[PDB]
């Protein structure tokens, strides 16, 4: 029934504090109410401390807040092997102590930031140690993969080609939200050149609320977590769909809010609104899980979608007749009291697997090579319990992820 | 003299590996290619289980020995995981004529050139033995010299000054020196049979000659490098002094790979400064003889994993 | 986390006074007083530079190494001079001769053990150690020689913790000493092989940047020092603050050093406007990158425009949009694709603290790893040879128990170091 969550890496923790905020906010549980149902991991104390100093301070147990005073290191190796190792046990312990206390759970919603040290590496083995300790569950990892041109870390790819290959054979469904492609939404669909990280977080903090929160919440067309991976992954590769939200209108500027279904659903497939720089440049969808929430008439959907199924310029895979999982919830969304999110009475958090990422992975793989081609910051990992193996052998890994996402599509 | 070459050697399955029933997974091709499920391979030469110690030596070391006796430099690297065949290939049955490896043969050929030239020539054979352990150069011939420095020669090329030089006048003297040094080598024991070495080993054979009548002098350097295998520290679970050992071994192998890759592509810049090992060997890689990297592999399900890694270390051969 | 500063030599020392003059105020620590901190955040992370004893006395955890009493006795007899626990003062009343050899082999080698002693008392302080900060000048005895030894020992004692080095490489135009290239070439040698992050500052790159980027007409040393200390605060201490995207010595190290040499950087501060007038506030952000990335404004002597970059780390510290930050960096990376090296898709390492420099609204430290610094070690290396060739003031070295092969060594080493760095400019 439940779904634990492990927010790993400063980012996964910032986003965590955010997604965790939106929660109580739409459940009437102020600062000090019940008890969360997740944990927080980081090898840099000062960040988890922000959850220990700032807002939502006492809504957590100093037990579900793991820290390694030591060093973060923007390098996979160190975070996965060398350092990150020391903490893992302890980490697990909570996701085994928190996993017990419950009643027939469904899985762990993992929150990490692909291209980091504590986020890429660590998790790599966290999800790793999970796939074995609970192979019998769902492992949906919600990632924030590398901005297409606006990356931060100098190494980023090293850290992301490595978190992909190690987690690939362990996740159930990996959701992806592109940090940059979300900015566009903040520039083009909300207008603000002042987007603090605290915003992107409010956003995913939204799209995510549509996943677990409301879905695990009764409705006219419930959709379990398992449901996802089933209706969402055509193949064992921990396939990565993309998150998209519909009413991303500004709560100040424009106001046409009352944008009946027929509109908000069409607003999902236009590439300028998908929290991912993977513009459907060719990527044929192969399965979409249209999660609606608020006042929505099933016919409105079983029509708004029909209209789409016949737009053709939206070309769905061949081997897939119908790939539209319509998830209907009741309670409308719940916007921050005064952030910058419109606040409509219905939304569409549609996520999907698109042959599109054939790109995004490509462009991120290429990156890697360029540097590896010169070993660049390699000495930083080797000296951290890794080898020419793990790199070269994780490169070959993704290689067959560029072929995979190519074969499962583009061909009939 | 002077292209770099890597040579692969597969050992037979021992008494130990047969009951399991591991089927022939390696389907050799030609005399240079080995196919295991992977990427396509190719090396300068691939020696099967049937290939003699004599046949192995002639192809990998014989030309380097001739160059050293002619006054030039040369280097021989031996790489492989535990139970790959390093000991058997490099030393074997040290006193037996058939069973002897690479080192007793080099030493045989050197002393066969010596004596045969006693007419106007005066020979001096100087040996040195050091290990690189925890990024420190430890003399294996003097236990007091645990942290040792380079200085530069007449041309501004570095060399290991203070390295205990031992004068050797026979093939038996060289073997005794190797044995003495081995007893000082940083070894680790998982099981009594296993010999993990947490350190890279460098054995130096310096062949000095003075032509009494011509007054002309030669000094050829032969470097025998024993490489500890790359360690996946996630596996093994190294820690404290082990994890620091594993990182250090891995770093050194990366450095070495970066150096050989640079020299293979005939690049202007060769990153000898990446490790203390590549700097000790700088003069003997640089502008010298036919460096040979001998990589030892195990056949069977025993090691498709570690065998694969052993071949990926060697990825610089002939590129491209 | 933590670090332990090291004031090697006079310069490195003089600067200590300025680095601590600043940092303290950037942490509300009065002379011997405690935390008067205008805020409450300038305390949760102080540890990085102090120690708890009394309850109002957080003492800087640095080391003051020098063979010339008068110096430390000027730093200890002035302003903040009375905050260092006397135990910190590792003096060498000997003759602090201006010889690299006199402070590395003969005179300094003695005072070393009595230093390492303390560098251990401070390291074994508490919590977890990160690395050590090292200030000095590569143009003297107590600086290049003895300080370059202090590290060679440090890096044998904790090859785990990092080593940032702040070197005052011998300015071009005019040398404030004569053997300079001797004391220098010899110390850079030691650097390229122990510390793993070096920030090279040039007394004349500063003047310039201090007399034209600050209409400042009488730039006393105190100033230069002050400007420098401003950068080293943005680096360390800063990142030991919160941030949307924070980093720390390692990130900085693990994102800036592609190849083990250690490589040296060139720090640059952001708002560098003259007092009154200039107070243009054009600091929205494009103004900071405008700044940081220009030629002038690079504390180094060389000009970036003269050689690609390998890595860059804009360590900003003041509330801004992870969008207008992450964005700007890009155009910058495209307007100058020419010089920014290619085999690194994203050279830049954007870092973002929150709280800014006490009195300012928005700043951003720049730590560049450009191949341009090739044209400096060249300089140094040249000066050497031109004088080595004639063994100029060599008797002051050898006569101190040195080697004719020692000088050879260093030059070559550091000389090769020039070579390599070009391997990427191409
Ligand atoms: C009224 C007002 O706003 O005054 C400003 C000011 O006028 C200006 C000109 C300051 C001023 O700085 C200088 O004039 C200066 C003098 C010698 C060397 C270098 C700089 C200032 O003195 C410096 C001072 O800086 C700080 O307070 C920072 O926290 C800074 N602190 C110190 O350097 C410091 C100085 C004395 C004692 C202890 C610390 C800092 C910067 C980076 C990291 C840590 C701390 C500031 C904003 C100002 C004055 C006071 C006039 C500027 O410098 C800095 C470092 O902020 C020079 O260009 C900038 C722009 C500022 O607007
Ligand atoms: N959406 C969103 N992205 C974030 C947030 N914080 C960081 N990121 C992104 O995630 C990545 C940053 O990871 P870091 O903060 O460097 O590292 P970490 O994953 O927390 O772990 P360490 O490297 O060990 O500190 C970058 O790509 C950022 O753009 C956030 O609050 N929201
Ligand atoms: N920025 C700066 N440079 C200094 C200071 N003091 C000396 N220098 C520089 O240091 C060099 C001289 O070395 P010095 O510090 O006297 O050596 P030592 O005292 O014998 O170790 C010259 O290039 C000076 O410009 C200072 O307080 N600030
Ligand atoms: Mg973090």
């Amino acid at each position: 029934r439940e779904c634990i969550s492990i927010h790993v890496g400063q980012a996964g923790v910032q986003i965590g504090n955010a997604c965790w905020e939106l929660y109580c906010l739409e459940h009437g549980i102020q600062p000090d109410g019940h008890v969360p149902r997740a944990v927080f991991v980081d090898l840099e104390p000062t960040v988890i401390d922000e959850v220990r100093t700032g807002t939502y301070r006492q809504l957590f147990h100093p037990e579900q807040l793991i820290t390694g005073k030591e060093d973060a290191a923007n390098n996979y190796a160190r975070g996965h092997y060398t350092i990150g190792k020391e903490i893992i046990d302890l980490v697990l312990d909570r996701i085994r102590k928190l996993a017990d206390q419950c009643t027939g759970l469904q899985g762990f919603s993992v929150f990490h930031s692909f291209g980091g040290g504590t986020g890429s590496g660590f998790t790599s083995l966290l999800m790793e140690r999970l796939s074995v300790d609970y192979g019998k569950k769902s492992k949906l990892e919600f990632s924030i993969y590398p901005a297409p041109q606006v990356s931060t870390a100098v190494v980023e790819p090293y850290n992301s080609i490595l978190t992909t290959h190690t987690t690939l054979e362990h996740s159930d469904c990996a959701f992806m939200v592109d940090n940059e492609a979300i900015y566009d939404i903040c520039r083009r669909n909300l207008d603000i050149e002042r987007p603090t990280y605290t915003n992107l977080n409010r956003l995913i903090g939204q799209i995510v609320s549509s996943i677990t929160a409301s879905l695990r919440f009764d409705g006219a067309l419930n959709v379990d977590l398992t449901e996802f991976q089933t209706n969402l992954v055509p193949y064992p590769r921990g396939h990565f769909p993309l998150a998209t939200y519909a009413p991303v209108i500004s709560a100040e500027k424009a106001y046409h809010e009352q944008l009946s279904v027929a509109e908000i659903t069409n607003a999902c497939f236009e590439p300028a609104n998908q929290m991912v720089k993977c513009d459907p440049r060719h990527g044929k969808y192969m399965a979409c899980c249209l999660l609606y929430r608020g006042d929505v008439v099933p016919k409105d959907v079983n029509a708004a979608i029909a209209t789409i199924k016949t737009k053709r310029t939206i070309q769905f895979v061949d081997w897939c007749p119908t790939g539209f999982k319509v998830g209907i919830n009741y309670e409308p969304p719940t916007v921050v009291p005064g952030g910058d999110l419109a606040k409509v009475q219905r939304a569409v958090c549609m996520l999907s697997n698109t042959t599109a990422i054939a790109e995004a992975w490509a462009r991120l793989d290429h990156k890697f090579d360029l540097m590896y081609a010169k070993r660049a910051f390699v000495h930083w990992y080797v000296g951290e319990g890794m080898e020419e193996g793990e790199f070269s052998e994780a490169r070959e890994d993704m290689a067959a992820l560029e072929k995979d996402y190519e074969e499962v599509g583009v061909d009939s | 003299r002077g292209n770099i070459k890597v040579m692969c050697r597969f050992r037979p399955l021992n008494e130990a590996e047969i009951l399991r029933g591991d089927k022939f997974i390696p389907k050799f091709k030609g005399e240079e290619t080995v196919v295991i499920q992977g990427k396509p391979y190719v090396f300068d030469r691939v020696l099967p289980p049937n290939t003699t110690q004599e046949q192995v030596y002639n192809a990998c070391a014989k030309q380097i020995v001739k160059d050293v006796l002619e006054g030039y430099n040369g280097t021989i690297f031996a790489y492989g995981q535990t139970s790959s065949g390093k000991t058997h290939t490099m030393e074997g049955k040290l006193h037996d004529p058939q069973l002897m490896g690479i080192i007793p043969r080099i030493a045989h050929d050197i002393f066969d050139h010596i004596y045969s030239m006693d007419e106007n020539l005066e020979f001096a054979i100087k040996v040195s033995y050091f290990e690189i352990y925890l990024d420190k150069i430890r003399d294996l011939l003097d236990v007091s010299k645990t942290n040792l420095a380079v200085h530069e020669d007449k041309n501004r090329v570095p060399y290991v000054k203070g390295c205990t030089e031992r004068f050797v006048s026979s093939p038996e003297e060289v073997m005794d020196v190797i044995d003495e040094g081995k007893s000082n080598r940083h070894v680790a024991v998982t099981n009594m049979n296993e010999h993990s070495s947490r350190s890279h080993s460098i054995f130096l054979i310096n062949i000095k000659q003075e032509n009494v009548e011509t007054e002309k002098k030669l000094s050829g350097k032969l470097y025998l490098v024993d490489l500890a295998g790359s360690e996946k520290v996630s596996k093994t679970g190294a820690e404290g002094a082990v994890l620091d050992e594993a990182k250090n071994i891995n770093k050194s192998l990366s450095a070495l790979g970066n150096v050989i890759s640079a020299l293979a592509e005939g690049t202007t810049h060769v990153p000898y400064r990446d490790s203390k090992m590549t700097r000790i060997l700088q003069d003997s890689l640089g502008g010298n003889c036919r460096t040979t990297i001998v990589i030892c592999c195990s056949p069977s399900v025993f090691n498709e994993a570690e065998t694969k890694s052993t071949l990926m270390f060697a990825a610089s051969v002939n590129s491209c | 986390r933590e670090i332990v500063h090291i004031q090697a030599g006079q310069c490195g020392n003089q600067i200590g006074a300025k680095f601590w003059e600043v940092i303290s105020d950037e942490h509300g620590i009065d002379p011997t007083g405690s935390y008067h901190g205008d805020s409450d955040l300038q305390l949760e992370r102080i540890n990085v530079y102090y120690n708890e004893a009394a309850g109002n006395k957080y003492v800087p955890r640095a080391i003051l190494v020098d063979l010339e009493p008068g110096t430390m006795d000027s730093v200890r007899s002035g302003p903040f001079g009375q905050i260092f626990r006397p135990d910190n003062f590792v003096f060498g009343q000997s003759g602090a001769g201006n010889n690299w050899a006199k402070g590395h082999y003969t005179e300094g080698a003695e005072l070393v053990d009595s230093v390492l002693d303390v560098v251990r008392k401070e390291s074994e302080s508490c919590d977890c150690l990160q690395g050590f900060q090292l200030t000095h000048s590569l143009g003297g005895g107590t600086g290049s020689g003895m300080g370059t030894l202090l590290i060679s020992k440090i890096r044998e004692e904790y090859p785990d913790r990092i080593m940032n080095t702040f070197s005052v490489v011998p300015s071009p135009k005019v040398s404030d000493t004569v053997v300079e290239p001797y004391n220098a070439t010899l110390s850079v040698h030691q650097l390229v092989e122990n510390t793993d992050e070096t920030y090279c500052i040039d007394n004349e790159a500063l003047y310039d940047i201090c007399f034209r980027t600050l209409k400042l007409t009488t730039p006393t040393y105190g100033d230069l020092n002050h400007l420098v200390s401003a950068t080293m605060s943005g680096v360390t201490t800063c990142l030991r603050f919160p941030g949307q995207l924070n980093a720390d010595l390692r990130k900085l190290a693990v994102n800036m050093v592609p190849f083990p040499r250690l490589h040296f950087f060139m720090p640059g501060f952001a708002p560098l406007t003259s007092r009154g007038s200039q107070q243009y506030r054009a600091l929205t952000v494009p103004e900071l990158t405008q700044q940081m990335f220009d030629a002038k404004n690079m504390m180094a002597a060389c000009d970036p425009r003269h050689g690609r970059y390998l890595t860059v780390a804009a360590v900003f510290r003041g509330r801004m949009s992870m969008k207008e930050v992450d964005e700007q960096m890009l155009n910058v990376q495209n307007k100058n694709s020419s010089y920014f090296v290619e085999w690194i898709p994203n050279n830049v390492k954007t870092a973002v603290c929150d709280i800014p420099p006490r009195g300012l609204k928005m700043s951003a430290t720049f730590i560049g790893n450009s191949t341009a610094i090739q044209e400096l070690f060249k300089r140094i290396s040249e000066q050497f040879t031109a004088m080595f060739r004639r063994k100029a003031f060599l008797h002051w070295y050898t006569g101190e128990g040195m080697d004719e092969m020692e000088f050879t060594e260093a030059e070559s080493n550091m000389n090769d170091l020039v070579s390599e760095y070009q391997q990427y400019q191409d």
